[PDB]
């Protein structure tokens, strides 16, 4: 369904190329909705992160999040896990601080890491 | 008053507990921009009368490595520096009771 | 003086950190295990994330129809009770997508993560040496190349290249144990170049286990003279012979 | 000694002396206190409770 892919300046790839991943992403469309909303993120302030996540949540009701970061800040990972508990949004850490492994997550959080 | 003749001043700012953890983190971050604080304290278990988790404050001030000094929470989730980067507390956690 | 030619240091990805930043006092040949795979591009990672999310959505669709479980808003928890009725937590723990298994664990780890074994070569750069394939490890170098650690002095002299040959009472060669992939207490590792076939010149260094009278003599010699060796079997022919003055 | 910056104005950085300030706090000791003697252990929790 409605899934958000949120990247920073990693490789400076625009959101259009992220939106291009609709055919290969479940070509045999089971929910016939699989719409991908791609946003660009300039800085990793926790206030900005929370605002972006929950505003995009209020916008078109995203059912997931694929978060990638270009900074070596592990705290971002934590700032996602906490959010996963407050929003019940499955979040997937891709690159940077988000992909840094986390020891213990609260059970009510659906955050997963690569 | 009782810290010598040095002419440095200590100023105190405070924010109110809110039921929303998201609003708690947002208020703490706004507070940050609003005071250039040096440390943050969290000591209210019963005022929200809930899980009372100071986790939003700990995460927000550990993003900038600003030390947090909790005074009431005794859970062991705050005793590992990998998860909570800049957390300290004046009350030992429940896991210390084992020693007794 | 604990970082010579013979000394080996293995560190996790925490020590190596950012690949581009290579500090001083890091000896060459430093072995690290990292996940920052250059072959794993950002687009591939986004594709895999979208795939796992969509597969979890399909797994939910198979069981129930109230799949669009979305929270009401960004604020107002005191005015809104929790509704954690159905979630995708329990479905994508077991999942296969695009012909590869991307299952997770109960703690948020990958069951088959794409690990990489990197080394710090003589150029002060991180090079890809090994890969985590399935649940085993694939190494590019069958025998370990030795790197100039200090890059300032102390060249290697106590490492010997030793050749030997299969003779019944003196050198006994046995195949490597499938269960352990390590030589038994009585044998020592010994490589042998085995050709792929007749016509081709390509081959691979099969690691066999070498024991016997001469091998025990060699072990005692290494113990006393205090050297190290990479024992291997000859392939050109027998012990020795001169043909056409060669 | 640097200073803690803003929370939402182009500041992804951290307090350079943040680890230093945390180490200073963890190295602090007392002999008198309203709660009694206060000293933090290696993990940063209160040491010698009652
Ligand atoms: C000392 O702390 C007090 C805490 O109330 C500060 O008062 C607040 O300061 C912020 C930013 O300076 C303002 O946005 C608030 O409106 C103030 N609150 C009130 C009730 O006036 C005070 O400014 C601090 N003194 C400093 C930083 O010199
Ligand atoms: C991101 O956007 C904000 C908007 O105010 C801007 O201040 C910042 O410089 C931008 N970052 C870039 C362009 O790297
Ligand atoms: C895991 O998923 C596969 C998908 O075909 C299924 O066959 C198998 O029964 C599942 N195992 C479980 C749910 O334990
Ligand atoms: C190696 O991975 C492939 C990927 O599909 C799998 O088919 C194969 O069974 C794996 N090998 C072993 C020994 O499990
Ligand atoms: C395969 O290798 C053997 C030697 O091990 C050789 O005798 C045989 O001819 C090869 N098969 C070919 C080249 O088709
Ligand atoms: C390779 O080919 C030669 C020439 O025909 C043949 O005599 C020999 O048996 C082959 N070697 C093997 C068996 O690998």
């Amino acid at each position: 369904l409605n899934i958000a892919v949120l990247l920073g300046h990693s490789h400076d790839v625009t959101e259009r190329e992220l939106r291009n991943l609709w055919g290969p992403e479940q070509a045999t469309g089971l929910p016939l909705d699989v719409n991908v909303v791609a946003l660009l993120m300039n800085r990793t302030d926790p206030k900005s992160l929370i605002t972006h996540v929950c505003d995009l949540m209020s916008g078109a009701r995203i059912h997931g999040l694929v978060f990638g970061d270009d900074t070596d800040q592990e705290a971002v990972a934590q700032m996602l896990d906490f959010i996963s508990s407050q929003t019940f949004i499955p979040i997937l850490g891709i690159h940077g601080g988000a992909s840094m492994i986390m020891a213990d997550k609260d059970p009510t959080s659906t955050f997963f890491q690569f | 008053k009782r810290h010598g003749s040095w002419k440095i001043q200590l100023n105190a700012t405070s924010v109110t507990h809110k039921p929303n953890a998201i609003q708690m983190a947002l208020s703490v971050c706004e507070d940050l921009i609003s005071s250039q604080v040096y440390a943050i304290l969290v000591s209210h278990p019963p005022t929200p009368n809930d899980h009372f988790t100071p986790t939003p404050v700990s995460y927000t001030a550990g993003f900038y490595r600003i030390p947090v000094l909790g005074l009431t929470t005794r859970m062991s989730i705050y005793s590992d520096k990998s998860i909570h980067l800049s957390f300290l507390r004046t009350v030992p956690p429940y896991s210390h009771q084992s020693s007794v | 003086g604990l970082t010579g030619y013979d000394f080996f240091w293995i560190v996790p990805s925490l020590v190596s950190g950012n690949t581009e930043l290579i500090p001083k006092e890091f000896p060459s040949g430093l072995i690290s295990v990292s996940y920052d795979d250059w072959d794993y591009s950002l687009e591939a990672r986004v594709r895999d994330g979208l795939g796992i999310l969509t597969t979890a959505a399909s797994s939910m669709l198979e069981k129930f129809s109230y799949i669009p479980e979305a929270k009401a808003s960004c604020y107002g928890q005191a005015e809104k009770p929790e509704t954690p009725l159905h979630t995708l937590h329990q479905f994508m723990v077991n999942v296969t997508w695009d012909g590869k298994d991307l299952s997770f664990t109960e703690e948020g780890y990958q069951v088959h993560p794409r690990l990489v074994v990197i080394v710090l070569n003589k150029d002060r750069e991180w090079e890809k040496v090994g890969k985590w394939e399935n649940q085993t490890l694939s190494l590019r170098h069958a025998v370990w190349p030795r790197y100039k650690s200090f890059s300032d002095c102390e060249p290697d002299d106590n490492h010997l290249s030793i050749v030997t040959l299969e003779e019944a009472p003196f050198v006994i060669v046995e195949d490597i144990d499938p269960l352990t992939e390590t030589c038994v207490r009585n044998t020592v590792p010994c490589r042998k170049f085995v050709k792929i076939n007749n016509s081709t010149n390509e081959g691979m260094n099969v690691k066999k286990c070498c024991k016997g009278f001469c091998i025990d003599i060699l072990k005692k010699l290494s113990r006393t003279v205090k050297f190290t060796y990479d024992l291997y079997l000859v392939t050109n022919g027998k012990h020795g012979k001169k043909v056409n003055n060669v | 000694i640097t200073d803690p910056p803003r929370g939402c104005v182009g500041n992804t950085n951290i307090w350079k002396t943040g680890p230093l300030f945390k180490r200073v706090l963890m190295s602090s000791k007392y002999a008198d206190g309203v709660t009694g003697r206060v000293e933090f252990n290696e993990d940063g929790d209160r040491k010698f409770a009652n």
